[PDB]
């Protein structure tokens, strides 16, 4: 099943970086 | 010959200074007149040609210089690559739009207050037209480029 | 109103202040209540402004200071002559320039140092030289050792005059402050005298003496044939055989038929093919050139006849619609204030000491000094680090007149008013600038560095890849290489073979050859100008902010070298303008140092290397600069770890000593970070510890002791930073050229 | 917000309101028999923390200290 | 650099970028919700260090891996 | 708040972004002469014989040229606080007496009676809510 | 006078220049006649 | 004793030995050196190795040279602390500190060749050291 390193990979390097910063720079400029 | 920098309105108190660059009639006419001061549009209309503009100019640097650039699907990857760009870009206004963003500024060059800026509904539908308007210029660019050959050919 | 006023024994000549020291201060001179005081004292010693406010007390001390500055060089320039005439090897070394190295420096047959005396050459023992002073007396026509220990013994004898000078100017014969204020008299006298007619005469040595002598070295004669300079004078017909232009006389000059002088004013522009070297001729042809435009030059000004300018009225007429009151008020600021003064020829002085260096290596002015490529890279080096500290010290005196010096009044919506009231704008736009050099000079070399890695090749920024050209630079050089004929049509070769044109070969080196620019060269200087934008951004912003800031609104009260002005407002660190002259000393330091790099490489690489007969240049580290220097681990690779071969391995031989300060000097730099990385708060608590054990001993000292201040922790880690990096590439240089 | 406290080493020198840049502390009459005058520090929102009044009480150890706490604009001295 | 230049300097710096960016023509649209500020005094030590430390075991094991599995003993 | 501005052609060093959101500042003062003075941010400035006004983004530009002011033997200077909505309060002398002369009126704050030495270990007070410094 | 000379002879750089010279110069001195002393040769 | 073999008939040091390499001016400065450490031990590599054992078959290596410096170094503190006692007693300290007063210091510098005789002297009964309540200390 090497197909989900295709998968998984680009989901670490871009996916979770854009939902954690996007999520935590809201939270963090909250009132 | 007399002074020709002046200060900022009749307060010299004030930082800024009023320049050539900064308040000759050419630039004040340019900078006041784009889309994004531009008076008597909307806040869609504004972020759509911004856009237009901005995907039509992304293509370029993918394409002849990304890699594949020497291949058969070198304009192509020049299209995906700045879409996906245009969304970050539009993803970024999303952020700025939705974390209550303070004002815009008014300087020398732009007098009057710019424009409806000053609320989360003005940079919302901003960005709603960015990705419209940006996902199209880079369409175009890529078929002119593509079909070049052509459009000479005829 | 030139005039010369003096006061007559102002200050006596006792003993007495010698004894009792910080007597220049008055906080000094209470008592030594601490150890800081030690190290105040030496701060403040040069210090005149703080002893008096009074510039006549404060110029008498510099004039004279001066004085006996001079005497420690000619003290140095006679003892290096000196050398060369009692511990040498330079009447061997004319016998044969290209077998024999040169040699002046013995060390005595003490504990294992015997071994720097290696067989240099000519039945002779010493240490290798490369300050180049043999191509020197060569150029002065110097042929025999008596003749150099008679201009040793003028240089001691030159060197009590100007020390007896000092002493009769400060004590007995005091200049007036109206003395030192006649600008308009001190240029004329500069320009015209100690450079118009300084060049003349040297002109005269030249025409005389060198080019003559040195027409018959090279030809073949041995060095004993050669006659003396004073029977070149009195006897003429030696003189006309080589060149035939005298016999006409001096009538030629007067009668303006000044092309009977053609022989020995020649205007080839090129190199001596048989010494590697400027022509003599063309030599002698410069300093008559060269004094007649500063003759002519220094009349410009009044010195009180009526006749010549004031600087004043210059300068007050530049005004113009941009700036307000154009350059008023500068001539007051230049005259009533030494530092201004100091700035401005430090920073320009060392520019020029930084452009000699470039014109040397291209156009050697000197015989067989090419051919010495040791001589030749430590000379580019040594003038191009000298310049780089008198640049740091113009902008830290710019900065020291603005807190000590600067008067409103004067400076009124002039030039300089108008620059510090748009300084944010200057910095910002400075700041983009080195961001976006940083960005495109060094982001190159990591895709590059990045690329060969993954195994891309293709997608470098190489010469076969995508290649950036240096086409601006590529097209003023064939303009150099065309002005033999057309522009310039006299001259018969270009003014160096660096531009391009054909190679000259000395014996079995090459002298110099054309320097192909490619993708590397792009890079690297883009790299130089990335450096030098941001010590000028750190350099810069020292003088604009030293007199206030948005953050501190009163820095000039705390003065040019203050700490913090606090911890509060987030952190008041570094703001003073000393510190940023701290910072930009390695950020010189940086810049500086791949200029060097720069230069070794690229003429191990591509110019320096034993040639064929069929003019195949065999180059010493075989072309490898173009396709290795555009990536970081290049460099790693193929300069620094390869060409150390030759340090780490001198032991056992004669250029061990090299090794020795090369590993010792990486001791001093980490050194440095002892004071740098700390602070004064934890080394005076572990003070406080040891004084408790010597009060238990009752070893406790009278002056109490305290860890150093904090701009002194600074200064002392850049000092160590500076001299612990320096010594390293130093050996670096030394020792690989020396052995190719 | 940055805390000044003043302690009874007092001695009325008034050197710690000469040096402060924003005038944060103020002399106020001692109504005891030590002094006509002992330092306040009645507007401490504006002490940015410079700590120009320690450096000028001439104490043994401090009759004035400055501990550091919560920053604001008027402390963090930000024009902007 | 976070250990030899501290933050006065750099808090100078940064007021001049905060003047640009408030006196640019298009930019002048964005602006930050935090005002921007140069690191801490005991920020930067800790930045500093890090920096340090991350560069002085990286670089090694790199130099004790390759040396030793290119020769392999 | 009354007064002339002193004459000359502008900075960028002065008043931002801040002065139009929050608590810019002011400061007056009255010489008989008409002198050359150093702004608080870079420059030099011209005053007027009576009443000169001046704008400041904070409140330690002022008494920063206040004791340049007093070079010139000018004592009478007033720092202001005006706010976005235009309330301006008189701060800098709170009173008709300077902060370093004293004033009967005043009262002692943040005294502690005791020494440093006396004040309490962090150990003893903590979870409390309150600090050494108390 | 001479009073002044020997007080400047007295301070701690010419008393420490002279001092550690002649400290210096003995184990120079002694080091080229004695040459190599890497231990006391014991009998 | 540990991986060695006497120096005299060491094959490794007598290779070394035949190129010494004289150090002074003495042309046999070289052998002169190689012969006199024949008496020590040596390795295998051929240089020699010393043994501060303790051991008096081999004292020459440690043991002497560390009595012959304690002696010299003790003499450096016992005329420091001395020198720094007498100015205490004097008006002016800190200048004759920095402006030494030799006309004291000398006589204390022709006495410290029995500096052991005066430590014990003041360790039994004396000023050696200071009491802990009288000398400055932190909270
Ligand atoms: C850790 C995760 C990760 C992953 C999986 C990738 C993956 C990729 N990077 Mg990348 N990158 C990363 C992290 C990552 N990156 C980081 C952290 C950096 C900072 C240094 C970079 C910097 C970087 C650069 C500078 C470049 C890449 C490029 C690439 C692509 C090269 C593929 C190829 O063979 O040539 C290309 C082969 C092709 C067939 C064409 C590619 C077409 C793209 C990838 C299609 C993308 C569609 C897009 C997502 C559409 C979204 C629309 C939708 C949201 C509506 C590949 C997609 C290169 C590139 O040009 O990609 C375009 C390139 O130049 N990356
Ligand atoms: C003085 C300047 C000028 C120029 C350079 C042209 C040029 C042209 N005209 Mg034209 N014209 C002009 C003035 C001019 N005209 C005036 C003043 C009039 C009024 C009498 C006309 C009336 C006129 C008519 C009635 C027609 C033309 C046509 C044409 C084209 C015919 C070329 C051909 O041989 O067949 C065709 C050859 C080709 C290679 C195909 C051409 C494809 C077009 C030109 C591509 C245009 C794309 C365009 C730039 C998109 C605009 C968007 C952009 C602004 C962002 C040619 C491009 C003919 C046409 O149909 O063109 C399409 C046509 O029917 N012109
Ligand atoms: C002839 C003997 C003589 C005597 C007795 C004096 C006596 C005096 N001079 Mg004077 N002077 C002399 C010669 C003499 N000078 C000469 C020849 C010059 C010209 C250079 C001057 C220039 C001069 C100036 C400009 C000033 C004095 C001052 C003074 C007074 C204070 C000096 C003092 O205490 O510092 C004693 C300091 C030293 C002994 C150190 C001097 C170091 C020398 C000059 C340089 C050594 C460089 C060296 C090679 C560096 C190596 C470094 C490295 C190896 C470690 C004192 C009355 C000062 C004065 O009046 O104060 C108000 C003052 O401002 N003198
Ligand atoms: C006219 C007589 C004359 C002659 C024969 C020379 C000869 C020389 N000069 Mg020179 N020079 C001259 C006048 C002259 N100079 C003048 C008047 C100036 C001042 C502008 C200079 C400034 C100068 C510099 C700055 C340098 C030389 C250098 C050189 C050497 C380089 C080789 C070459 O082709 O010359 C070059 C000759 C010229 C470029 C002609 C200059 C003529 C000017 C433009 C006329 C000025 C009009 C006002 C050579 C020995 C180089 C050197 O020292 O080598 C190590 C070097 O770096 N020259
Ligand atoms: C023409 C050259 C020149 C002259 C005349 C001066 C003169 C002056 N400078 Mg200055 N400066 C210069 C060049 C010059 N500088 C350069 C090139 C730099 C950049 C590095 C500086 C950086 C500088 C700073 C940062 C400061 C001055 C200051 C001063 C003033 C007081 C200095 C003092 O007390 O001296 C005595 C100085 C010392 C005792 C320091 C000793 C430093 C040693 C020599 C370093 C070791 C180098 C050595 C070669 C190492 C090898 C040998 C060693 C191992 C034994 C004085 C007016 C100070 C001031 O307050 O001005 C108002 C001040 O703050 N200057
Ligand atoms: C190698 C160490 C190092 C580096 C990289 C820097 C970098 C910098 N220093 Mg510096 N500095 C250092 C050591 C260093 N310093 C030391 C030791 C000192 C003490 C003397 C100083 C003292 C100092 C001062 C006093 C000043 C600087 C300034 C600068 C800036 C210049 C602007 C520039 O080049 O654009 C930025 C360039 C870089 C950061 C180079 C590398 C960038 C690569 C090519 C891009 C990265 C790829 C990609 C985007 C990564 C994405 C990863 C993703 C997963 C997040 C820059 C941030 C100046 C400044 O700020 O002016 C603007 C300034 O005034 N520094
Ligand atoms: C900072 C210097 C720098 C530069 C110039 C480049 C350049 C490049 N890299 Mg690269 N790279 C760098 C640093 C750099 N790299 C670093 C530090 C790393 C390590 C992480 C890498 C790692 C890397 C990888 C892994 C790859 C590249 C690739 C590429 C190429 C494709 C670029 C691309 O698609 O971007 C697209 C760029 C844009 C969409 C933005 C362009 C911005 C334009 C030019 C702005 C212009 C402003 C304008 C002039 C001003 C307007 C004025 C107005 C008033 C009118 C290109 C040659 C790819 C390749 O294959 O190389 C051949 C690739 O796969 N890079
Ligand atoms: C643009 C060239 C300067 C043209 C120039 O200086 O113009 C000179 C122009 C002349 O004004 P004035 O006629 O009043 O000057 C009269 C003089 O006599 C007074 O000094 O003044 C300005 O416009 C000020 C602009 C300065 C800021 C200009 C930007 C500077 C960019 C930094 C330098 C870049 C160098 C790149 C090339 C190496
Ligand atoms: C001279 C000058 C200049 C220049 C200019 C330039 C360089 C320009 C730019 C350019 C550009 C930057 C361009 C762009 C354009 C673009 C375009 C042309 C666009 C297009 C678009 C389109 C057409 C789209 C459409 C669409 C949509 C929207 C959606 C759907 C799809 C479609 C496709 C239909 C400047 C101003 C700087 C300065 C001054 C002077
Ligand atoms: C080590 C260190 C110190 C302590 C360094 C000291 C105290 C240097 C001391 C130098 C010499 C050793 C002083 C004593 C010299 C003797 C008087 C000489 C004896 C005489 C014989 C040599 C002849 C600081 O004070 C400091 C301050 C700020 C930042 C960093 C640092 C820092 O790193
Ligand atoms: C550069 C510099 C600054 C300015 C530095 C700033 C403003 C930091 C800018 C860095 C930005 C925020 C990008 C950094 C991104 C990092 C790679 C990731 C950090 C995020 C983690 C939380 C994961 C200081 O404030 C300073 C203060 C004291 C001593 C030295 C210095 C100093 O050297
Ligand atoms: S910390 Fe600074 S601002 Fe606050 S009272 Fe002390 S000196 Fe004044
Ligand atoms: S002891 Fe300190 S705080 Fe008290 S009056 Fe004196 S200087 Fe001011």
């Amino acid at each position: 099943a090497s197909f989900l390193s295709s998968i998984f990979v680009p989901v670490i390097g871009w996916v979770v970086p854009i939902a954690t910063f996007s999520f935590l720079f809201l939270y963090i400029e909250r009132e | 010959n007399r002074e020709v920098v002046f200060p900022a309105g009749r307060d010299p108190q004030w930082g800024n200074l009023e320049t050539p660059v900064n308040a000759s009639p050419l630039v004040k006419w340019f900078i006041n007149n784009l889309p994004a001061y531009r008076p008597g549009l909307t806040p869609f209309r504004r972020g759509l040609e911004v856009g237009m503009a901005h995907g039509y100019f992304l293509f370029g640097p993918f394409a002849k210089l990304g890699p594949l650039r020497d291949a058969a699907n070198a304009n192509l990857a020049g299209l995906l690559g700045a879409i996906g760009l245009v969304v970050l870009f539009t993803l970024a206004l999303s952020l700025y739009a939705n974390s209550n963003p303070p004002t815009a500024l008014a300087s020398v060059t732009v007098p009057n207050p710019p424009d409806a800026f000053q609320s989360k509904e003005g940079w919302n539908n901003f960005a709603s037209a960015f990705l419209i308007g940006g996902i199209g210029g880079a369409v175009v660019a890529y078929f002119l480029t593509s079909n070049l050959a052509l459009i000479q050919g005829l | 109103k030139a005039r010369v006023i003096v006061d007559k024994d102002p200050v006596p000549t006792s003993f007495e202040k010698w004894a009792q020291p910080g007597h220049f201060d008055r906080t000094l001179a209470r008592g030594p209540k601490t150890t800081t005081w030690i190290w105040n004292l030496h701060a403040l010693a040069h210090d005149f402004d703080t002893h008096t406010s009074d510039l006549e007390d404060i110029s008498r001390k510099i004039f004279a200071a001066h004085f006996g500055h001079l005497a420690v060089v000619t003290i140095w320039l006679s003892g290096m002559i000196f050398h060369g005439a009692k511990f040498s090897n330079y009447e061997a070394w004319l016998s044969d320039p290209l077998n024999v190295r040169p040699s002046a420096q013995v060390v005595w047959p003490i504990v294992g140092q015997d071994i720097l005396n290696g067989d240099v050459g000519g039945g002779f023992h010493g240490i290798q030289i490369t300050s180049g002073l043999f191509q020197v007396w060569r150029g002065w026509g110097i042929t025999n050792s008596f003749q150099l220990y008679c201009t040793a013994i003028g240089g001691l004898v030159l060197a009590g005059l100007f020390l007896f000078a000092g002493w009769f100017h400060y004590h007995k014969r005091a200049p007036k402050l109206e003395w030192f204020q006649n600008v308009e008299s001190m240029l004329n006298h500069h320009l015209q005298v100690l450079l118009g007619c300084g060049s003349l005469g040297w002109a005269g040595h030249l025409i005389h003496v060198s080019a003559p002598i040195n027409k018959l070295m090279d030809a073949g004669v041995a060095v004993k044939d050669i006659p003396l300079p004073h029977e070149f004078i009195l006897n003429k017909s030696l003189l006309i055989d080589l060149f035939p232009g005298f016999a006409a006389g001096l009538t030629p000059f007067f009668t303006l038929n000044w092309g009977q002088y053609a022989d020995f004013l020649t205007f080839k522009g090129g190199l001596n093919p048989v010494t590697g070297g400027l022509w003599m001729t063309d030599i002698a042809h410069h300093h008559l050139a060269i004094a007649v435009v500063f003759i002519i030059a220094g009349h410009q000004y009044r010195t009180n006849w009526g006749i010549g300018h004031s600087i004043k009225e210059i300068l007050e007429n530049h005004k113009g619609p941009f700036t307000g009151e154009g350059h008023k008020g500068l001539y007051e600021n230049l005259t009533t204030s030494w530092h201004a003064q100091l700035a401005t020829n430090l920073a320009f002085l060392g520019s020029l000491t930084i452009i000699i260096a470039h014109h040397m290596y291209a156009m050697p002015p000197y015989p067989y000094l090419a051919t010495d490529y040791a001589t030749q890279l430590c000379i580019f080096t040594h003038h191009i680090w000298i310049g780089g500290f008198l640049i740091v010290g113009g902008a830290a005196h710019a900065a020291i007149f603005m807190v000590r010096d600067y008067d409103p009044v004067v400076n009124q919506n002039n030039v300089l008013d108008r620059v510090i009231r748009h300084r944010d704008a200057i910095i910002s736009h400075l700041n983009w600038v080195c961001i976006f050099l940083g960005f495109h000079s060094f982001g190159l070399y990591i895709h590059n560095d990045t690329m060969r890695a993954l195994g891309r090749p293709q997608d470098m920024f190489s010469d076969t890849a995508i290649q950036l050209q240096p086409v601006f630079a590529q097209w003023v050089q064939n303009l150099h290489t065309l002005a033999p004929g057309g522009t310039a049509p006299n001259a018969l070769e270009p003014v160096s073979y660096a531009f391009g044109g054909g190679v000259l070969a000395v014996g079995g080196k090459v002298a110099m050859m054309p320097i192909a620019l490619g993708t590397a060269d792009f890079l690297i200087h883009h790299i130089h100008a990335f450096t030098i934008h941001v010590t000028v951004l750190i350099l810069l912003k020292g003088v604009l902010f030293a007199r206030s800031s948005r953050l501190i609104p009163d820095k000039a009260n705390l003065g040019f070298r203050f700490p913090c002005d606090g911890p509060g407002r987030g952190g008041t660190c570094q703001v003073s303008g000393w510190d940023h002259v701290f910072l930009g000393l390695f950020w010189m330091y940086n810049s500086l140092s791949i200029v060097i790099f720069h230069f070794s490489w690229k003429m191990q690489s591509d110019v320096w290397g034993t040639v064929d007969a069929a003019g195949n240049v065999s180059h010493i580290t075989g072309g490898n600069f173009a396709q290795s220097a555009i990536t970081i681990n290049g460099w790693l690779r193929d300069f620094l770890w390869a060409q150390a071969s030759q340090v780490i391995n001198s032991y056992g031989s004669a250029l061990s000593a090299y090794g020795l300060m090369f590993l010792g000097a990486h001791f001093v730099w980490a050194f440095s970070l002892m004071f740098l990385f700390s602070g004064r708060g934890y080394w005076q608590e572990l003070i406080e510890s040891i004084v408790w054990a010597h009060n238990k001993l009752k070893v406790a000292p009278a002056i109490q002791p305290r860890a150093l201040s904090i701009t002194q922790g600074r200064a002392v880690g850049v000092a160590h930073y500076l001299l612990g990096g320096i010594a390293t590439t130093w050996a670096f240089f030394h020792a690989h050229i020396l052995s190719v | 917000s940055h805390t000044v406290k003043i302690y009874d080493t007092c001695i009325g020198c008034t050197q710690c309101v000469r040096a402060c840049p924003t005038d944060v502390l103020e002399m106020v009459p001692w109504d005891g028999c030590k002094a006509a005058q002992v330092a306040s520090s009645p507007r401490t929102e504006d002490c940015v923390g410079c700590k120009r009044c320690e450096t000028a009480c001439p104490t043994d150890f401090l009759s004035i200290r400055v501990y550091l706490g919560a920053e604001t604009t008027r402390s963090m001295g930000l024009a902007y | 650099m976070f250990l030899i230049s501290w933050r006065g300097y750099w808090q100078e710096l940064i007021e001049t970028l905060v003047w640009a960016h408030e006196r640019t023509p298009i930019a002048n649209l964005v602006r930050w919700k935090d005002k921007p500020v140069a690191l801490s005094i005991v920020q930067a030590r800790v930045v500093g260090l890090a920096h340090f430390t991350v560069g002085y075991v990286l670089t090694y094991a790199a130099f004790l891996i390759a040396s030793t599995a290119g020769k392999f003993g | 708040l009354s007064g002339k501005t002193p004459l000359f052609a502008g900075s960028t060093g002065g008043l931002l972004t801040k002065a139009v959101e929050e608590e810019k500042y002011a400061i007056t003062w009255t010489s008989p002469k008409a002198q050359v003075f150093e702004l608080p941010t870079g420059g030099a400035a011209t005053m007027h014989e009576g009443e000169n006004l001046l704008y400041i983004a904070r409140k330690e530009y002022g008494i920063a040229l206040g004791g340049q002011l007093r070079k010139f033997k000018i004592t009478n200077y007033k720092i202001y606080r005006i706010l976005p909505s235009g309330e301006t309060t008189f701060i800098h002398p709170a009173d008709g007496v300077f902060p370093e002369k004293v004033n009967a009126g005043r009262e002692k704050v943040r005294f502690n009676a005791r020494s440093i030495g006396e004040n309490p270990n962090p150990s003893q007070v903590k979870f409390s809510g309150k600090a050494t410094y108390d | 006078q001479s009073s002044y000379l020997i007080k400047f002879i007295s301070t701690a750089p010419v008393a420490a220049t002279i001092w550690l010279t002649i400290t210096a110069g003995i184990l120079i001195e002694f080091n080229r006649f004695f040459p190599d002393l890497l231990f006391h040769p014991l009998p | 004793g540990a991986d060695l073999t006497p120096c005299a008939e060491n094959p490794a040091f007598q290779a070394l030995a035949k190129n010494a390499r004289n150090t002074t001016a003495d042309p046999q400065s070289g052998q002169k050196r190689f012969e006199r450490y024949s008496q020590a031990l040596c390795g295998p590599e051929g240089y020699p190795h010393l043994i501060v054992d303790g051991r008096l078959d081999r004292a020459g290596d440690f043991l002497i040279p560390s009595i012959l410096f304690l002696y010299i170094a003790g003499w450096i503190g016992w005329v420091g602390r001395a020198y720094l006692q007498a100015i205490k007693k004097d008006s002016d300290t800190e200048q004759k500190e920095i402006q030494l007063d030799l006309g004291i210091a000398l006589p204390i510098i022709a006495t410290g060749f029995a500096w052991p005789a005066a430590a014990v002297k003041e360790l039994l009964s004396g000023e050696l050291t200071a009491k802990d309540s009288e000398i400055t200390v932190s909270p």
